RNA sequence: AGCGAG
């Protein structure tokens, strides 16, 4: 019984606070979703899908595909050396 | 070690597109790369590659 | 990272449903192989004047 | 019991054409290796004969059971518990059982539900893997190809 | 990272 509540409280925690711009719980599992389809179909298809098969498995509008991986775009840092002696920031 | 797997015979098919066109369209000059891949289930008995 | 994550899965891997196919992910593979090509600093811009 | 060039059924992969065997000496026992060939994911499988059985490697069905999976398909009044993970659970195992009548089962109850109301994308998943190998079997089980095959399940599902 | 001047 414990393991399913510990899973739930560990994967809440992931979506809430582990992105610097927080996306809302439903929003993290469907993009978690699509990353996890587009993971299949690359086992499958070999070349990254492209948005038409992510939108067909999905049951999602394929611009909604579009906007689910829109609004999971990780910031970067402006605090990054971008030679490899001056930041990103500058 | 109910059970194992295994790699052998690397092979690399035709390059995707040709040298030119590659530095063209900004795709990486690659070829795919295959590996026979075998897994055999030490107490049952099978192997599947 | 392939072996890994391969071993990982493997405890969670249902007897006799398993082929190497769906046992093997490619994606850390890949993934070490462009981020060495692109920002590994032995992987230098060409440089041609 | 096993011939060369028969179409043998091998779970979970249904169809497996056999090729050949080999004496594959092992442990100094030429233990008999029979191997089969997959058209779904082109790979080929050796067993032992001795205990193929035992893994549950089986022969094309006959029509006994063709007519078992239509009436099974036409069995009304199924029920299943509240919570999602059990039925989940149970339709997963009964799938993973690779016995014909409970993939059957799984597949009409899932695919009645879905086009009941719609449900989601790991449901499925489940069906389109159980009905693509019920497909390949029923194919083989009467020999009428794939796309036949297909198209007879979508007609004996309407009922 | 390569590179220039001292
Ligand atoms: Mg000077």
């Amino acid at each position: 019984y414990a393991t399913w509540w510990i899973r739930q409280a560990i994967t809440r925690a992931m979506a809430d606070q582990a992105r610097t711009i927080r996306i809302p719980v439903h929003m993290v599992e469907v993009i978690n979703k699509l990353g996890r389809i587009q993971r299949e179909l690359l086992q499958d298809l070999g070349r990254e899908p492209t948005p038409e098969e992510l939108a067909k498995e999905m049951d999602i509008t394929p611009e909604k595909v579009l906007e689910i991986q829109q609004y999971a775009r990780e910031p970067i840092s402006l605090d990054q050396t971008i030679g490899d002696d001056s930041q990103l920031g500058d | 070690g109910s059970m194992s797997l295994s790699f052998s015979d690397p092979r690399f098919d035709d390059v995707k597109a040709p040298v030119d066109e590659c530095k063209d369209k900004d795709m990486t000059y690659a070829a795919p790369l295959f590996v026979t891949a075998e897994f055999i289930n030490n107490n049952t008995g099978e192997i599947k590659s | 990272r392939m072996e890994r994550v391969v071993r990982e899965r493997m405890t969670t891997q249902d007897v006799e449903a398993i082929t190497p196919q769906t046992l093997i992910n490619i994606r850390p593979v890949v993934a070490a192989i462009k981020e060495f090509f692109g920002t590994s600093q032995l992987s230098q811009f060409m440089d041609q004047n | 019991i096993f011939k060369v060039g028969d179409t043998v059924v091998y779970p979970h992969h249904g169809a497996a054409l056999v090729e050949a065997i080999e004496t594959r000496t092992i442990k100094g026992e030429q233990k008999e290796y029979l191997v089969l060939k997959v058209a779904q994911g082109d790979l080929t499988v050796r067993v032992p004969a001795e205990n193929a059985e035992y893994v549950g490697v089986r022969d094309v069905v006959g029509q006994e059971g063709l007519d078992k999976v239509f009436q099974v398909l036409r069995a009304p009044h199924t029920e299943e518990p509240t919570n999602w993970s059990r039925r989940y659970k149970a339709n997963l195992e009964k799938l993973a059982s690779g016995d014909v009548n409970k993939v059957a089962e799984v597949v009409r109850d899932l695919w009645r539900r879905d086009q009941e109301r719609g449900l989601s994308a790991g449901e499925k998943r489940m069906l389109a893997k159980a009905r693509q190998i019920l497909v390949g079997e029923l194919a083989l089980a009467e020999s009428t190809d794939d796309a036949k095959a297909e198209t007879i399940l979508d007609e004996v599902l309407a009922a």
